[PDB]
């Protein structure tokens, strides 16, 4: 995260830290969704340009974390991985529609004061809250710049942007799978996912029941916190059916 | 420079 | 589910964290 700042304790107990088992290194951010689901980007686990196509075995999910490289001993829970499932149709040749995958763990994991699942939204909390000037929040142990990483987890608000200003802003195809969120160059606040954020959850609290809801996952960025770039996140409720698919056959 | 992790999660 | 999205130290103790106030203030 760039020109964020340290979370609290528990300020976001629903942050997962996908973690490869050998070299034992961070790989994404993912979000708890219950007890044994897991949400992350499809790209996080399957992106064949750069080679990567990871298995069950090759990963863990730790939960309940906030110092990034430590192992916090009786606050984390580590969890192995029952099975992924990555979007049937998932666009890693072109533009990373759909850029959103699913891992069950083989156990379920304990809550406590720092593991809580958040909420996906329905069409009305969506239709509500999915608004240009808005604000979301991104949570990660990413970069904080582009080209060094944190102590503990890193928090930062970001306003939705405009549909048009986020596809002028870009050469890539957008497509209603994706969202866009940041500060414009004349706003005079900065901020941004950054590497090792992506699979990591864009959040907003809803004022209508005080719960917090996940409307996006941090997907993709041209460069972190570049002036008239934006960060581009998949768009949940667009894909729940999928999500509820997937949850209700597996 | 992660820490390493219990042996049982590996 | 029936309790997602509702933090522990937060939300089911009524605190509120240092940003959240800068989210609502959003939701015009
Ligand atoms: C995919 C993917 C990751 C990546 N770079 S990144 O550093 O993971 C990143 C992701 C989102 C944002 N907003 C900024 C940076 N670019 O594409
Ligand atoms: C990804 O890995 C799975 C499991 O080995 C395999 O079935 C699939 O063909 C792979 N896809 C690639 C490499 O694009
Ligand atoms: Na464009
Ligand atoms: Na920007």
């Amino acid at each position: 995260i760039v020109e964020g700042s340290d979370a609290e304790i528990g300020m976001s107990p629903w942050q997962v830290m996908l973690f490869r088992k050998s070299p034992q290194e961070l790989l994404c951010g993912a979000s708890l969704i219950s007890d044994r689901w897991v949400l992350t980007a499809a790209h996080c686990l399957l992106y064949p340009p750069w080679d990567k196509n990871f298995t069950e075995n090759d990963l863990l999910v730790r939960i309940g974390k906030h110092s990034r490289t430590r192992y916090e001993r009786n606050i984390e829970k580590i969890s192995m991985l029952e099975k992924i499932y990555i979007h049937p149709r998932y666009n890693w040749r072109e533009n990373l529609d759909r850029d959103i995958a699913l891992m069950k763990l083989k156990k379920p994991v304990a809550f406590s004061d720092y593991i809580h699942p958040v909420c996906l939204p329905d069409r009305e909390t969506a239709a509500s809250l999915l608004q240009a000037g808005y604000k979301g929040r991104v949570t990660g142990w990413g970069n904080l710049k582009e080209t060094g990483q944190p102590s503990v987890l890193q928090v930062v608000n970001l306003p939705i942007v405009e549909r048009p200003v986020c596809k002028d802003s870009t050469r890539i195809r957008i497509t209603d799978n994706m969202f866009c969120a940041g500060y414009k160059p004349d706003e005079g606040k900065r901020g941004d996912a950054c590497e090792g954020d992506s699979g990591g959850p864009f959040v907003m609290k809803s004022p209508f029941n005080n719960r917090w809801y996940q409307m996006g996952i941090v997907s993709w960025g041209e460069g972190c916190d570049r002036d008239g770039k934006y960060g581009f996140y998949t768009h949940v409720f667009r894909l729940k059916k999928w999500i509820q698919k997937v949850i209700d056959q597996f | 420079d992660f820490e390493e992790i219990p042996e049982e999660y590996l | 589910e029936a309790d997602c999205g509702l933090r522990p130290l937060f939300e089911k103790k009524s605190l509120e964290d240092k940003t959240e106030r800068e989210l609502l203030e959003s939701y015009i």
